[PDB]
This record gives structure tokens, sequence and C-alpha cells, in this order.
């Protein structure tokens, strides 16, 4: 876009309706046994594109709703989804060339192996090349997965350069089959309006 | 209506959890707010403990944690609360004390069981290798508890050996660079950039 992160989010909030509620987001995090202050600190570093803090990971079974939660953020910020292809090339990173935040949904074991070898510059906040070889600054990347990339020491480079939040609990529904927590553009708008300064925006 | 034990525990948890998020919304700079925050967390975990004791699996849609989780988080909350209650009787009571200044994450960071403000970055390069570099924080201010139970404020000192503060006359290292070297390089050589 060219605008910085603060301008972009402020602008995105402009286009979103009033009347949301940040509470379902906070409540959903605490429901998943995640500490609010810890998460907010992680999100602050993430949006800044801080070296070694440029990849955020949500880890747990599909039924936790980690991907719904993650995708809601992408929708809010109008980020891009990238689709992993096992290669030794960066060609599949095209969609993130011009985005504020990228998402890769359901990273496999093979994906983490790829990241440990081929996404080092991106993990470090240094430019990468996709192709005449063109350099590109990698945007923050949110990944969801059910393969924890920092439990078993298989990926030593990756291991020290990602932040992982675990989602242990199934996405909760009430007695009528309605979700206990809904996470959408308006709730994200309120969330950012409440945490603006604390995110150093 | 005669309240079921689960309904009573539910009613109390819902009020506690609402209050907890109020704190997050308010972002008070008052140390007394943080003391209250950590009381709410103790109470929250006490409810989850009692819920499990009563055979309750979920409470207000929340998954009732394992006994060990409830106990660990409560013990953590008490620890922080009592540290803050002591700090509140010191000369430093009326400084800004935020959720961020008083969160568990920071508390668990070296030097542990201390409060700290104003992190200045220290870069350490192992084996002359510039790309093998660990980042540490030299805190502008460290608040520690004395043997008498009062809280004092002091600055961090940097040296080749590590990061330390003077605690009631005693140099007290919270990072040892030798130990860090013997873990990231192993030649006995390291360079400190501050």
């Amino acid at each position: 876009s060219g605008s910085n992160m603060s301008q972009w989010i402020r602008f995105r909030c402009s286009k979103i309706d009033e009347g949301g509620d940040w509470r379902p987001i906070v409540q959903f995090l605490r429901y998943q046994q995640i500490e609010f202050i810890t998460f907010l600190g992680a999100l602050k570093s993430f949006l800044k594109g801080t070296p070694k803090k440029n990849c955020l990971v949500f880890c747990g079974p599909a039924n936790t709703g980690k991907s719904y939660f993650g995708m809601s953020f992408i929708h809010f910020i109008q980020g891009a989804v990238i689709s992993f292809v096992n290669s030794t090339s960066h060609f599949w990173l095209e969609p993130l060339t011009d985005t504020k935040v990228a998402m890769l949904d359901d990273a496999t074991t093979t994906c983490w192996t790829y990241f440990d070898t081929y996404m080092r510059n991106a993990l470090d906040g240094n430019p990468i090349s996709i192709d005449p070889l063109i350099q590109l600054k990698c945007p923050p990347i949110l990944l969801t997965t059910n393969i924890h990339p920092a439990k078993d020491n298989r990926w030593p480079y990756l291991e020290s350069r990602i932040t992982v939040f675990e989602f242990p609990n199934a996405f909760p529904f009430d007695k009528n089959g309605n979700p206990v927590y809904e996470i959408n553009d308006k709730n994200w708008k309120c969330f950012f309006e409440r945490t603006w300064s604390r995110l150093d925006l | 209506h005669m309240q079921t034990p689960k309904e009573t525990l539910s009613e109390r948890l819902s009020a506690l959890q609402d209050k907890i998020i109020d704190h997050y919304e308010n972002d008070s700079k008052d140390i007394d707010s943080q003391i209250q925050y950590w009381q709410l967390i103790r109470w929250e975990n006490a409810i989850f403990f009692a819920a499990r004791e009563h055979g309750i699996q979920t409470l207000n849609h929340q998954v009732v944690p394992a006994y060990n989780i409830s106990k660990s988080k409560a013990h953590k909350a008490i620890e922080l609360q009592m540290a803050l209650q002591g700090l509140a009787q010191s000369a430093y009571k009326t400084e800004d004390w935020t959720l961020q200044d008083t969160c568990e994450e920071l508390w668990n960071t070296e030097p542990t069981h201390c409060f700290k403000k104003g992190g200045q970055t220290v870069q350490v390069y192992f084996d002359g290798n510039k790309d093998n570099c660990m980042t540490y924080v030299a805190w502008d201010s460290v608040y520690y508890m004395t043997d008498a139970g009062t809280w004092d404020k002091t600055a961090t000192c940097v040296s080749h050996r590590g990061l330390y503060y003077v605690k009631e006359g005693y140099n007290t290292f919270y990072i040892e660079f030798k130990s860090e070297c013997e873990k990231y390089g192993n030649t006995g050589t390291w360079e400190v950039h501050f």
C-alpha cells in the first residue's frame, strides 16, 4: 500500500461500522488460556515487523477455531493468504509482495522444514528475493498449524524466531448452537481502538 | 430460583471475568489498580479450583482447568499481589504502575521477583561472529525487595562479566555472559555492545 501500519489500520477502521465489541476477542484468548498482556505484546512486535518477531503462530486442532480467529484478523487488515508449495524456490510468495500482513493456514511439517531453511531472511526481517532477481521486504506472516514448530527441536533456526500461541480448547458454542464468541471486522476495530497506544501505533 | 452450586460459581466467575477485562480497558497507572487486578486473578482461580472439586467440567462456557493449573496461576497471582502491596508502601508508590509494568511475563524476566522499568538494549556477539548475536536488556531501574521487606530502586550496571544491580551492598548479576557464551558459541570469546 505504501502507507505505514498506523495509517493503514486507522484507515481500515474508517471503513468499518461502529458498534462492535472488543470483549469477545479478549474473552476468546482467555478461554484458550492465553494471557492478554502476553498476546498484546506479541501483536505489537508482529505489526512492527520486529526481527525474530515477524512470524506469529496459532497452534492447535482445527476444532479450536484458530483458523477462524486468524482469518478474521486477515479480513480486518485486508491481508493476503499464501498457499504453500514445497519447492526450493520463493515463487509461491507472490501474493504477499504487496500486502500488509500475510497468512498461511495449516502449515505442515514440510512447511516448517521449508521455513527453517528457506525463510530465514523473512524470519530475521531482512529482504528476500522472488523471481532478474528482485529483493522484497517480507510483511509479517501469521501461520496456523497443528504441528508445533518449537517443541521437539527439529527446526533450530525457526525455533528461536517465531512466537507460538497454543489453542487447547474446542471453539465454544451455546445451547442453541450459536458461537459464544464472534470475531469480525467490527470487533477487531474496537480492539485496535482500545489498544492503539499500547500497540505503539 | 434456588441456585445450583454451578449457577452460583458461574454468577461469581462472570462478574470476576467482566472486571478483569474492565482493567484491560481502563489501563490504570495506579499501583492500587494492579493490586486489585491480581486479587481478581486469585479469586478467578479459586473459583475454578472449587468448580473442579464440585465435579464441574465447564463454567460459563470456560473449560475448568486442571487443579495444577489453577493452583499455579493462583500462587503466581498471590506472589505478584504481595510484591505490589509492599511496593505500594515505598517511596515509589506514586510512580506510574501499569498492567504492562506488573504483568507475569515481565516479573518472570531477569532479574526475577523484581520490578523493572526502562529497558536499554545490550547486544552480545559470540566468537567474533556478528550473525550469532543475543539481545539482552539493561534495565534503567530495578526495584527489589530488601531483607526487611521494603522495596528499593537502583540502576543496572553493565560489564564484561554480565548485567548486575547492587542489592543492599552486594553486586547481583542477573545475566552471566560467560554462562551465555558457553551456550551459544564455546570459545570463551564474546563482545558486548552498549
